[PDB]
RNA sequence: AGUUACGGCCAUAUCUACUGAAAAACACCGGAUCCCGUCCGAUCUCCGAAGUUAAGCCAAUAAGAGCCAUGCGAGUAUUAAGGUGGGCGACUACUUGAGAAAGCGUGGUGCUGUAGUUU
RNA sequence: AGGCGAGCGCCAUGAUCAUCACGACACACUUGUUUAAGGACAAAGGCCAGAUGGGGAGUUUGGCUGGGGCGGUACGACCACAGAAUCAGAACGUGGUCGACCGAAGGUACUCACAGCGAGACGAGAACACUCGUGUAGAGCAUAAGGACUAAAGAGUGCCUGAGUGUGAGCACUACUGCUUGCAUGAGGGGAAACCCGGGCCUAGCGAUCCUACGCAUACGAGACACUUGUGGCGUGGGUGUCAGAAAAGUUACCACAGGGAUAACUGGCUUGUGGCCGCCGAGCGUAGAAAGCGACGCGGCUUUUUGAUUCUUCGAUGUCGGCUCUUCCUAGCAUGGCCAUGCAGCCGUGGCGAAGUGUUGGAUUGU
RNA sequence: GCUCGGUCGUGACACGGAGGAAAUGCCAGAAAGCACGGGUUAACGGCGGGAGUAACUAUGACUCUCUUAAGGUAGCCAAACG
RNA sequence: UAGGGGCGAAAGACCAAUCGAACAGUCUAGUUGCUGGUUCCCUCCGAAAUGUCUAUCAGGACAGCGCGCACGCAGAGAGAAGCAAGGUAGAGCAUGGGCCGGUAUCCUUAAGGAGACGGACGAACUGCGAAUGUGCUUUUCUUCUAUGCAAGCGUAGUGGGCGAGUUCUGGUAAGCAGGACUGGCGAAGAGGAAUGAACCUGGCACUGUGCUAAGGAACCCAAUGUCUGGACAGAGACCGAAAGA
RNA sequence: GCAAGUUGAGCAGAGGAAGUCUGUGAGGCGUAGUGAAGACGGAAAGCAGUGUGAGUGCGACCCGAUAGACUUGUGAACUAUA
RNA sequence: GGUAAUGCACAGUGAAGAGGUGGCAGUGUGCAUCUAAGACUAAAUACAACAGGAGACCGAUAGCAAAGAAGUAGGUUGACCG
């Protein structure tokens, strides 16, 4: 799948449309400081063995494609969500009909 | 086994009859319709957006609500043993005006005069019922032109 | 009474040969300078009247093909209810009811709405 | 505080604190070398942290199933067939498909067809490019199957990113999911306009609570006030295919317990494919000649003595193969008695009929 | 599997470093192990297929071909092992 | 030398008639979706063995079918009369699949091929199309109806079914395995088929007199005789095929 | 029984007394709802008893495992070995 | 219950004379309230043996195991059992 990475698009916050950026979304690092880390962490301490459980029976390949997209103007973001695929490629060449 | 898609089942329903294949004729979407009126569903198959389920192909029910080029009809339907009402979104193509009050409008055409002139002169309307038919009507026969009738045929 | 513009129901209107047609239309027809579009003024777009009923459109003809109706096939095929009916079965007779199709014969071959024009 | 290369890093040595070997003493510590020998090492204790660890400890080792196991997946989805013409409707019933793919194969406006067949046109042939006439789809429509489509939904060509943003109501047995439809808005799109568009022509391509990542504004914050961290709310992603969602390998012939004829290993019952026995027909063969004796290719039966198929009875128990011993019954007749046919000279036979009274043995190898 | 040698890399807590008002984080550091190179079967154990070819026929000493960590030697056998 | 321990010329042998983990006592009345049992009378009403989800298949929960209390009340497991939808039985072989033979004529060969046509066919072929069954409106439409219906609230049992008639799918079949429709036995006695869960007649408080059903009427055993044709086989009343004199 | 209200909380005063009568006097639920919350606000008789059907927890209708653990409890008079 | 530590310990480390706390981690600053690392204390509260009084309790297969010479007759190698 082919995506340009330019999209002219209603922005909400200037309430018109507007020139957006594109890319896809990434997944951040988890922080110690949050409530169930902290949880966690305390309930491991002893001599407890593992106390919560771990997936092994898992099943899938793919997983979905998710676009970040931001507003030149105002720097506002907003999320478009796409479907599953194995590959992805913003802004190559254009699918020229007609080839030898 | 069987599965249990939105459209199973639908290969002799949901297809065209001879020669009549294409898209619908002017007086399809030139019909007008109101609250109240009866009405009966037959799925278009050329037509894709607004089509029923196929339970209800074939029934009539009554308008509840108009819009531009849908309607909104009633339904009764049976389940788990017990009387349910249904809504459903029909678009305009694949439905056709009810011919079932017919008769019963053109009775009331007659009671609505009656039932004035009972205020008048009477007290109470004669009505104008329907009756079964009766017993059979007597007979006077002038009893020239008789026909014999015989095993004459021997049927080899 | 036809035609023509816009229609309704979508073959009684289709397909193949032939033949007719006052008037007014409808057409074929004559050019590309411009607007517009082509490998190509063939098609599409524009500007025109020297010609012509040959064509189309309209109408007639044909033991024509196809479509539409009706009669017959036929109370035939199949079927609902019933009995301590029959048959080793496969299946089938009877009593009170409902009731076809293909073939084949005979007839048809568009009907109409609103406006405009022509003895 | 010195020196090098167009104040930089690089090369010299001079002051300031830890610090690793090596020596030489004896004071902790060690040893019945004890009025002694070792010596800050050893050996022995303590607190944290990594590695190894069936030596042990706890526990687990899905379901459906013509009994279980091995095999398949009828375990989550989609089309067609059948189920005596609404809808629904079982079996490890039938023919198949799914866990994706695509910036166009999405949205709109306009133009024109196609597969073939009959004539033509140098090289040029069965099969090269160009034309004329016919052409209801005999083609195409990415991907199963069905349905749909003709001045198109197919093939080309132009422009666009609606594969917008808030918030309602409903349909499929309706939670999740998929689709249909209302109102409001965009310094939205395509089209002259009427019209159409919040993915793919329609029916399939998918997933809760808690935790965590990101986007969006509006909240909270402990006696008070400021900031860095944190907690709330809505929406999407990260995943459970046993697919309405536990974190999981074997073996017991040393075996225990609760139950089950809801379910196997005997017999019996129903069935008779397979096993065995009998009829019908007459192509050919028999030295001539269908039929003394045979009888291809086909067709109809009977039996329960073989082995299957099924699970009705028995799991708080019906003693399981063969032999020994002893009795009775059946006939589809091997001998013995009476007869008929003959390819019956005689002798020996072969095919059939009524008949179950009396007979049908001794041994070698082998559990048979 | 056991055993021997070196690090070239990884690999804990402590001990340091930079920054910030401070917490939390970040960076360095890092034995033995692991990886890597050798030894070892009176350690656990393991030890092949296909074609042609000799003056009757058969059989194949001989040849070619695929393959490996090595392709069952000396013996023994329808053996309590066919 | 003592129990997750001993001892063993090794058999999981032996450790006070106990050993693939001793005895005593306690926690403890451990747990059980599994087996057994569960104590007086009469009156009235009266089921289910099906659907969805479940580490679910000998169990649960939700819904469906009972009963009790009942605010209230024009309704009905039947017909007519207008109106819709359907693709089965029959019938056919016009798109698609597919068997055998063709006159004239045509094409070549001097073979064969095509053919104006006839016969034979499909659960996944259709050009036509029933009966029976399904839904809508009308009491302004016959006929019945209070000793009747009944929202709502509370709560039970059930969730192994089996059989007849008519039909269907798998299988050589089966007292075999699995669906659909209308009544049964389950939970149903009485009279009749000699006997039999389900077949025929026909639904049960307690007495007395009459009458009929189904099935019987020489005798067993309450009631029996008549007329007309067939039939001779230790036949038939109870009973098997193709083939035959 | 009382009703926009209601109640035998504990405890005090009286009384030849485990009864009864009287006080003082909390709390709870009700008198109207909406949101996570900041915040806002606009329908519906209740409270306490005496009993019956029914759910959940405790031995939980009655009887019934193979097993698991704990003791500063016992045993080599049978049998094993030094 | 105590949630970025409610209390108690062990090893390293280790104060100030001024310190501790204000149910969410950190740094600063006012405000409120207390004074740890030494000791003693009545009344109102809990419950066997033994004694006394009561009861909608049981009545010799019941009620404590035991209404008489009952933890007895009797039993285990023993602990213990009855
Ligand atoms: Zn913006």
């Amino acid at each position: 799948v082919n995506i340009p990475k330019t999209r002219r698009t209603y922005c909400i916050k200037c309430a018109y449309h507007t020139e957006f950026k594109v890319g896809l979304l990434k997944k951040g690092k988890d922080s110690p400081r949050k409530q169930g880390a902290r949880r966690y962490a305390r309930k491991q301490r002893g001599v407890h063995g593992q106390t919560k459980p771990i997936l092994k029976r898992k099943a899938k390949t793919t997983k979905k494609v998710i676009l970040k997209i931001e507003c030149t103007k105002c720097k506002s973001s907003q999320l478009k969500v796409r479907g599953r695929a194995k590959h992805v490629e913003f802004g190559a060449e254009k699918k020229v009909k007609g080839e030898a | 086994v069987s599965s249990h898609g939105y459209r199973r089942q639908t290969r002799n329903l949901f297809s065209q009859a001879f020669r009549k294949h294409g898209m619908p004729n002017t007086s399809t979407y030139l019909t007008q319709y109101a609250v109240g009126e009866y009405v009966d569903i037959k799925v278009n198959p050329a037509i894709h957006k607004g089509m029923p389920h196929k339970y209800y192909h074939g029934r009539t029910g009554i308008i509840k609500e108009v819009n531009r080029g849908s309607v909104i009809v009633l339904f009764n339907r049976i389940l788990a043993n017990k009387t349910v009402e249904r809504k459903v979104i029909v678009g305009i193509e694949h439905i056709r005006k009810s011919k079932c009050q017919d008769e019963y409008l053109k009775r009331l055409e007659i009671n609505k005069k009656i039932i004035e002139e009972a205020e008048k002169k009477g007290e109470v309307p004669v009505l104008f019922k329907r009756q079964p038919k009766g017993p059979k009507p007597a007979v006077e026969m002038l009893m020239n032109n008789i026909i014999e009738l015989s095993y004459d045929k021997v049927e080899s």
